[PDB]
């Protein structure tokens, strides 16, 4: 019941690496479909399969193909990976196609980031500042901040954690991240997140506040040859406490 | 189930003369289901040379194909389609009647 | 211009023999097939020559890809079909959608389902719904009946782009469908009077048989209109001869238009 | 040349009524789609259309013209959860799904009792960073980006308490520079004349 399932979540690649992204759905639906998707553009087809057993180019093909392995299976091949296709890709189903009124279900999305060289790609630096005691005197309530800074590509993901518990209330992360160097192509980003509680909750020293980043970054068979640490997939975290 | 027989008709295509050429059409019609074998028969032997339409749709849900060939009609040569359908026990013959 | 349509016919068979094919689908403007796809080829592909050179052949790779799956769609629903019906060996389901544009301006459209030969399911796209003829079309009816989208799909595609499609064929082919080639018409004495026409194009053509300025359709043997194999047609009617008095009879023949009589003397 | 358009963006405030439009030249047409997409999810089916009129569902509504090849999406009573990105597609003759390019919504929530201020969270000694607060202004005001290569400023957030049924507008400003102070962080932004600016 799980839908369309599609991985990975994120993927930094050098150009002419090579990456298959999988899909499947367990609809018993018969089309499937994979697009990407671009700011300032509608989504385009690459590839499709209207029926089990046959495929077809979609609008945007060059420089991929695909496998319609199964009636739930349909991958896309990245032979030769190029910057131009840095994306978001998205894989669909539909229950028949050639029809006017079926509606397509999407997966969850693959952010795609190709580099000539990966000596660009950092972590985030991630740091946690206390509320202002001066808030907490003329709103009790109490704001903390989260900084996620320096990373790149942008594939981060950033939670609040109190007492060991992940939260959502009271939490805003920016939806999208800050060019800490707008001009450049390849810029670093910063994100920023605040936690804002009541000022009760901070005043109790016993309540522990974490910030987490998962970064995406490089694997194993990536090769680095820079004099910093290689930046692999990692969690970088700061923490609080609750000031009495 | 119902399972309707051909209607078979066998004509030229031009009002025929002898000595000169012609076609000779049997057109097999209104049968279902589709499976169905046609032959021209020429003084009661099959005739090698035909052609036919792809096996063609009615409103009714019937089916139809014209066969042809082509000829020069004779005084003494007799000319027939032999048609094979599920509902028939065997094959039945169509003289072409001048 | 005359009456002109368009439609497009399914033939799904369950069992077939060696050879023949699961899945054929093919589509006519009037008389005259202009595309077809089957289960061996996997092509859709032109029947017609003016449909090859009027359309892209993207527009046959992409009819290729929905037929495809038109093809396994058809497969499952006849797979249901004989499974309510408990019926064993091989069964055929075909389908015919259409429309057509009047001389007048006026259009019709239809859509209907047969099984094993005989109605099974028809659309009526101004109330919405499907007419079922037994209890299997039936649950069909419900379940197709519960999605009201692809019923307001069928009727828009019916009465706008159907029309639109059957336009830009009859444009592509007016030398063929819109020509008019007349009768050559005569009167044979076999006793009956058989009045007979060839050589003539589009194949609607009326003839009927007046006694002394009358006309008794029970008494006239009506004969097919039936292709010549050149693109033309021919058609006859007859009409028995009373021995015992005289009679004036006269062979009356329209087509396109114009009316032609035969006076036999 | 088939083309789909619809507006970049939309700005309207929460409860409010919004009406995103999508107008379509296509070759054919077999029925028009919207889908909505929060910021990082997948587009959701939302409706379709085929014939002409106005079809609801909840508080959105579908409409369609085909003879003026033109439909809305017509949103009632604004909430935050619809800020989003609303994409409407079209089938044409040949059934190929035709993408406009996306209407992004942003919503403005009702700030009942604003009270604008800028305050300084405290330090972290991991850090060499100042960071000010910019919070609790009404949604009109709007946050600049930052002039000073070495200050960062990111946009206004909304943040939802949901115990106590409080939402308050945020931006964030950081910088190590020795001469930052957030009494003149938001200098580029035009700020409400009553903010508070607390004593350092
Ligand atoms: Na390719
Ligand atoms: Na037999």
């Amino acid at each position: 019941n799980a839908g369309v399932t599609q991985t990975p979540k994120f993927q930094v690649l050098k150009t002419g690496q090579s990456m298959t992204l999988q899909c499947a759905q367990d609809m018993n639906h018969n089309s499937m479909y994979w697009y990407r998707q671009d700011p300032g553009m509608g989504l385009r087809l690459i590839y499709y399969s209207a029926s089990e057993g046959t495929t077809d180019k979609g609008e945007v093909p060059n420089g991929y193909n695909v496998s319609r392995l199964n009636k739930r299976e349909f991958s896309l091949r990245l032979e030769s990976a190029a910057p131009s296709q840095t994306s978001v890709y998205f894989c669909a189903s539909s229950v028949w196609t050639g029809e006017g009124s079926g509606e397509l279900f999407f997966g969850e999305g693959s952010r795609l980031t190709v580099l000539e060289d990966l000596k660009n790609v950092f972590p985030p630096e991630v740091a946690v500042f206390e509320p202002s005691e001066a808030e907490i005197s003329h709103t009790q309530k109490a704001t903390l901040v989260c900084l996620a800074t320096g990373f790149y590509p942008d594939h981060v993901e950033l939670s609040w954690w109190v007492n060991g518990k992940e939260v959502h209330s009271g939490v805003c992360t920016d939806p999208q991240p800050l060019k800490e160097q707008p001009a450049l192509n390849d810029s670093r980003y910063a994100l920023s997140s605040r936690l804002r509680v009541s000022a009760t909750f901070w005043q109790n020293p016993r309540n522990h506040f974490r910030c987490q980043v998962q970064f995406y970054g490089l694997s194993e068979n990536d090769e680095w040859t820079q004099d910093r640490a290689k930046p692999v997939t990692q969690i970088v975290s700061a923490e609080a406490w609750g000031r009495a | 189930m119902i399972q309707r027989t051909p209607k078979i008709q066998v004509y030229s295509r031009h009002p025929a003369e002898n000595g000169k050429s012609n076609f000779l059409n049997c057109y097999v019609s209104g049968f279902h289901p589709s499976d169905i074998e046609v032959d021209l028969l020429k003084n009661g032997e099959r005739i090698e040379k035909v052609e036919h339409s792809d096996l063609s749709f009615s409103k009714d849900w019937s089916f139809y194909l014209l066969y042809y060939t082509e000829f020069t009609p004779t005084e003494k040569d007799e000319y027939a389609c032999r048609v094979n359908h599920v509902t028939l026990s065997q094959p039945k013959i169509v003289k072409w009647d001048r | 211009m005359r009456t002109h349509s368009l439609r497009y016919f399914r033939l799904g068979v369950s069992d077939p023999i060696h050879g023949v094919p699961e899945f054929i689908s093919v589509g006519y403007v009037d008389s005259h097939p202009i595309t077809t796809y089957d289960s061996v080829t996997r092509q859709k592909e032109p029947r017609a020559p003016w449909m090859a050179e009027n359309l892209a052949p993207d527009h046959w790779e992409r009819y290729t890809q929905l037929l495809r799956g038109w093809q396994q769609m058809f497969k499952v629903e006849l797979k249901r079909l004989q499974r309510h019906y408990n019926h064993s060996g091989s069964h055929t389901y075909q389908r015919m959608i259409g429309c057509e544009l009047l001389e007048d301006g006026s259009t019709t459209g239809f859509l209907q389902y047969a099984y094993d030969g005989q109605d099974f399911l028809i659309f009526n796209k101004d109330t919405l719904s499907w007419l079922a003829v037994d209890n299997v079309a039936h649950t069909i009816k419900q379940a197709w009946e519960a999605n009201q989208h692809e019923l307001l799909y069928q009727k828009n595609w019916l009465e706008e782009e159907c029309i639109a499609w059957l336009k830009r064929f009859l444009e592509y082919g007016k030398d063929t469908l819109q020509r008019t080639e007349p009768p050559l018409v005569r009167v044979n004495r076999k006793t009956a009077l058989f009045c007979k026409a060839h050589g003539f194009y589009p194949p609607e053509i009326y003839m009927t048989w007046m006694k002394n300025g009358e006309e008794i359709v029970q008494e006239i043997d009506y004969g097919d209109i039936l292709p010549s194999g050149d693109g033309t047609y021919q058609a006859w009617a007859s009409i028995e001869l009373d021995p015992q008095s005289s009679n004036l009879y006269s062979c009356h023949v329209e087509h396109s238009g114009v009316h032609m009589v035969l006076q036999v003397p | 040349g088939q083309n789909i358009d619809q507006p970049t963006e939309m700005t309207a405030t929460e409860g409010a009524i919004v009406q995103i439009n999508c107008t379509y030249q296509t070759s054919g047409f077999n029925g028009l789609f919207w889908y909505q997409q929060h910021a990082g999810e997948a587009p959701t089916f939302l409706s379709y259309n085929v014939l002409d009129g106005l079809e609801e569902k909840g508080r959105f509504s579908s409409f369609l013209s085909r003879s003026k090849g033109y439909s809305y999406l017509l949103l009632k009573e604004l909430q935050m959860k619809d800020s989003a990105s609303y994409l409407c597609a079209v089938k044409d003759s040949n059934y190929q799904l035709i993408w406009g390019a996306g209407t992004k919504l942003i919503i403005k929530p009702d700030i009942q009792n604003p009270d604008p201020a800028v305050y300084q969270l405290r330090d972290s000694k991991s850090s060499d960073k100042s960071v000010c607060l910019f919070t609790d202004f009404d949604s009109q005001t709007n946050v600049s980006q930052s002039k000073d290569s070495d200050v960062y400023i990111t946009d206004k957030c909304v943040l939802d308490m949901r115990s106590m049924d409080f939402k308050s507008n945020s931006a964030v400003a950081w910088s190590n520079k020795s001469d930052f102070a957030c009494a003149n962080a938001f200098n580029n932004s035009i700020i409400p004349e009553d903010t508070f600016f607390p004593s350092p």
